[PDB]
RNA sequence: AAGGGAGGCGCGGCCCUUCCAAGGCUAAAUACGCCCCGGGACCGAUAGCGGACCAAGUAGCGCGAGCGAACGGUGAAAAGGACGCCCGGCCGCUCAAAAGACCUGAACCCGGCCGGCGCCGGCCCGCCGGCCCCGUCUCGAAACACGGACCGAGGAGCCACGCGCCGCGGCGAGCCCGAGGGCCCCGCGGCGGAGCGAGCGCGAGACGCCCCGGGCCCGCCGCGCCCCUGCGGGCGUGC
């Protein structure tokens, strides 16, 4: 709303906050980003390291759905099991009726190892594992599995 | 035309207006620049003291 | 508690349970925020023409001819400036102004629910402007079931006690005060009751009445519930409308009504109660302040400092 | 004239009232401000100041952080002037009593299903206005992503990342990269 | 010292002449 | 040229995957002035189109290409002004009213009658006291620095998009009126959730009301030692 703005509080002041000595002119520094290596060098080095130059290999066309790679940690695995069933599985730490969790159905590929699991056997099927995700899973009685 | 080259006339008054600041209390104890052979032995000693050790 | 239900003639005929949408907290801040954004979404754009002021040919004469430097038409007439007669605006209006505003779906449902809860108070309906001094219940439910002649529909509104609110609206029609009467907004009337209906034909017999509006219960409008952005409208529910309120809120998928809270009536009660008062402990006695005055003036003033009198009075 | 400049500093501005238009916040703050003036307890004084804060100074608290902090003192009332959310990475919750400004729908369901209680600040006001057997708690005020870019990336003692995308090398490969 | 991220917006083309590059949505309800 | 074309880095070889150029037709969903029709938090006669006025791209200007104005309003009814007296005036008639060439009719400026001889302050009142020309650039303006005879009306930080930070509302490991389909109902991306590395790729728990620091864990660079599926795994050390 125009009626609550700072600029309407300057009616009657000859110069709307821009000063008498300097004033308000068109483009006293130039337009846009120009000057970054000469007269704005003090600005560009203080706040934008690595703005100038080249770095690394280039790919003329990236395949966005090849490089896509979702991930899930082991501390998030038991929340994929619906709440109505988690209690019973913990109740009976079965080796012969352990829960099977296939994480690609939920849309993940690799399993990483942050966190910890409850003391309960469980089977996890995925496309790739990290080394300590496997280590913490075998510590619990679980098995990792690879799936198509 | 020529303009003035240099003065420090008002600069001690600007330096004093917000007080003369002091460095952070934690800069006096920064490990930066101490001997590495002393900073290695410092970590080793504490890790094997049950009153100080923080291993799980 | 149960609401009462009246026949189309005025006696008590039935009882229905309170729908849960009336227990939502009263939020005049949320109703004002939503009413503001959704009343901006009905606007029609306006703008000046893009050629206006720039169809003529004009150029500066320059210095040396004892005249100001603005562009001039052949002959020397001022042109092409906001300070010249016939020139363009300094910054012309454009239709790319953002005319609409966005509101989340959760906050749109809160505003309807808070505006409906305000309608269940006889003290907020009165303070909104309506005449409800001869009304059986302010959650007013009435059994009509089919109304086609305006004459019969006028008879019900009398048979209950909302007759004075529609005459309040009828006797108020007038020509408005400004330029608005050249722009198809020549008359103004005050706003009366809102009839909300579900399965019965009532619209034909109610619509012609001054200051009356019609809402099918499945789609309730916030600009109707809070005219002027003031919440407490008087609402005449048909029986089938009032008895489908909970079904309607069950039809909103993955939605729960907001949590009920306490009022300043409830807070003022607690503080005046023995569980809170028993923690109270009094302040020290406060400093005592006089004005200065010369002790040496009199015997009594001086004696206040030294009673013995070794000190001379004067 | 009078010299009131030397040895004297400029006065300070702090929030002495909430600026929310929510009527439930004004009612509670005005109520706890009253109890402080008739008690002088410093629990009701810190709690009165928490209710004036600006929602970036009131971060959330998760159940797993509370379960961790309230361990070994599980018979006490946690008092939080913010929202309590849920942490699904914790499989089992303990029984506790929490009083908060707001609970998530899923956090309320879990707290109650363990035997716990979800109090409101007006339940707290009625039963325990001066904070007996209560602990005040808060979350990590410096957890926001915005507060991670404050400063001068590019200066040799910064440890802060820049803001946009920077695709070059100059000044970005360590000292002696300019 | 101003610490902003550089805007990645392209300058407007053909604003006062050329083909009309502004598409409005006032006809959307119709 | 004869089987050929393509697979986001060139050349030569071997495969695989997937298509058949150098000929042709084809509705729908999409875009838009003039002109007609409806609507508006738009303008209200120096505004809004240049153009609201029986005759505007007109009158007028230029060899020509071309340039291009100004001017809206009596009253309910024309009832648009009787009779008389002097030789245009007077008197007076119509009308609620002259509103009489026309609604209202401000300022600057002026003519007749009547009164008197700059701002502030005290006193009833012409005395005493104080008072340089404003706006502007400027170290510095009453300046022999510039603009300004007077008066009226108009006359200059608005809007769109992108970026940063702050405040408030709703919901919260989640969140979300895309487009579209049936102020109401349904509605994908996306962003957040994990980082680091040029890349092959590998991938975080240990403490803490909060804040600050310490310690440790993940990646990148280096390096002891032991081993299975091996320039691969494990366990360590250092900036
Ligand atoms: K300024
Ligand atoms: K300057
Ligand atoms: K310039
Ligand atoms: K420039
Ligand atoms: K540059
Ligand atoms: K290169
Ligand atoms: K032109
Ligand atoms: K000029
Ligand atoms: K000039
Ligand atoms: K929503
Ligand atoms: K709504
Ligand atoms: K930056
Ligand atoms: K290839
Ligand atoms: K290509
Ligand atoms: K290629
Ligand atoms: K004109
Ligand atoms: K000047
Ligand atoms: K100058
Ligand atoms: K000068
Ligand atoms: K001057
Ligand atoms: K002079
Ligand atoms: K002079
Ligand atoms: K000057
Ligand atoms: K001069
Ligand atoms: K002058
Ligand atoms: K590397
Ligand atoms: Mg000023
Ligand atoms: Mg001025
Ligand atoms: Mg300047
Ligand atoms: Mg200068
Ligand atoms: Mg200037
Ligand atoms: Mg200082
Ligand atoms: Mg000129
Ligand atoms: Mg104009
Ligand atoms: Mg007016
Ligand atoms: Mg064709
Ligand atoms: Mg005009
Ligand atoms: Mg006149
Ligand atoms: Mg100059
Ligand atoms: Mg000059
Ligand atoms: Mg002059
Ligand atoms: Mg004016």
């Amino acid at each position: 709303p125009t009626r609550i703005r700072k600029s309407r509080k300057r009616r009657g002041h000859r110069q709307m906050g821009y000063g008498r000595v300097g004033g308000h002119r068109k483009h006293p520094s130039g337009r846009g980003k120009a000057g970054g290596l000469q007269h704005k060098r003090t600005s560009f080095d203080k706040y934008h390291p690595g703005y100038f130059g080249k770095l690394g290999m280039r790919n003329y066309h990236v395949r966005r759905n090849i490089e896509y790679n979702p991930t899930i940690n082991i501390d998030k695995i038991w929340s994929l099991i619906p709440e109505e069933q988690r209690d019973g599985f913990l109740q009976r730490k079965s080796t012969t009726e352990a829960p099977v969790v296939d994480v690609t159905r939920f849309g993940f590929f690799k399993v990483l190892g942050r966190g910890s699991l409850p003391q309960c056997p469980i089977i996890i099927k995925a496309r790739y594992f990290s080394s300590d995700a496997e280590k913490k899973l075998r510590e619990v009685g679980g098995v990792p599995l690879l799936v198509p | 035309a020529k303009l003035k080259n240099h003065t420090s006339k008002n600069q001690n008054r600007k330096d004093h207006r917000n007080g003369i600041k002091k460095p952070k209390k934690s800069a006096y104890t920064s490990h930066k620049g101490m001997c590495p052979k002393y900073l290695r032995n410092l970590r080793r000693s504490r890790a094997n003291d049950p009153r100080q050790s923080l291993r799980p | 508690p149960t609401v009462k239900v009246f026949g189309p003639t005025g006696t008590q005929v039935a009882e229905l349970p309170r729908p849960k949408v009336f227990n939502v907290p009263l939020r005049p801040d949320i109703i004002n925020f939503v009413h503001t954004q959704l009343r901006k979404c009905l606007r029609t754009p306006y703008a000046v023409s893009r050629y206006a002021g720039v169809q003529c040919t004009a150029h500066s004469w320059g210095p040396g001819r004892a005249v100001a430097r603005l562009p001039r038409k052949h002959g020397g007439i001022g042109a092409y400036a906001n300070f010249a007669r016939g020139g363009h605006m300094a910054h012309p209006t454009t239709v790319i102004r953002r005319w609409c505003r966005k509101v989340n779906l959760n906050q749109r449902r809160y505003a309807v629910a808070s505006a409906l809860a305000a309608s269940a108070n006889a003290a907020l309906v009165e303070a909104r402007g309506h005449r409800i001094a001869d009304v059986p219940s302010i959650p007013l439910v009435v059994d009509t079931d089919n109304v086609t002649k305006t004459k019969d529909a006028l008879a019900i509104i009398k048979a209950v006690g909302v007759l004075r609110d529609v005459e309040r609206c009828k006797d108020s029609r007038h020509i408005r005060a400004g330029r608005g009467k050249m722009r198809n907004r020549r008359y103004i009337t005050r706003k009366g009751p809102l009839v909300i209906y579900n399965t019965e034909d009532v619209a034909r017999g109610f619509r012609n009445l001054p200051g009356v509006d019609l809402c099918h219960v499945s789609s309730i409008r916030l600009l109707e519930l809070a005219p002027g952005s003031h919440p407490g409208r008087l609402i005449l529910w048909t029986k089938s409308a009032f008895a489908s309120l909970d079904d309607v809120y069950a039809a909103k998928q993955n939605y729960t009504l907001p949590r009920s809270c306490i009022t300043q009536t409830d807070i003022e009660r607690i503080l005046q109660s023995d569980a809170v008062q028993k923690t109270f402990v009094p302040k020290r006695d406060p400093l005592v302040i006089e004005r200065k005055v010369d002790p040496f003036s009199s015997k009594e003033a001086l004696a206040r400092l030294d009673p013995s009198g070794t000190v001379m009075p004067k | 004239g009078i010299d009131l400049k030397t040895g004297i500093k400029k006065r300070k501005v702090e929030r002495k009232e909430p600026k929310s238009p929510n009527p439930y916040i004004r009612l509670l703050h005005n109520a706890f401000k009253v109890v402080y003036e008739n008690t002088g307890e410093d629990f009701t004084k810190v709690l009165t100041k928490r209710l004036c804060l600006s929602k970036t100074n009131r971060p959330v608290l998760s159940v797993s952080r509370l379960a961790h902090l309230m361990h070994k003192r599980e018979d006490k009332i946690a008092v939080v002037a913010s929202t309590v959310t849920n942490d699904e990475r914790l499989v089992t919750i303990p029984r506790m009593t929490i009083c908060a400004l707001k609970f998530s729908a899923t956090a309320r369901s879990r707290i109650e299903k363990a035997g716990g209680r979800c109090m409101s600040f007006d339940e707290l006001l009625a039963e325990k206005p001066t904070g007996d057997n209560c602990v005040l708690l808060q979350g990590r005020r410096s957890c926001r992503a915005v507060c991670k870019k404050f400063g001068s990336p590019g200066r040799p003692n910064s440890h802060v990342k820049p803001k946009g995308e920077h695709k070059g090398r100059r000044g970005a490969r360590g000292r002696h990269s300019w | 010292g101003r610490n902003v991220a550089f805007s990645n917006m392209r300058r407007y083309k053909c604003t006062n002449k050329g083909p009309n590059l502004i598409k409005n949505w006032f006809n959307q309800p119709a």
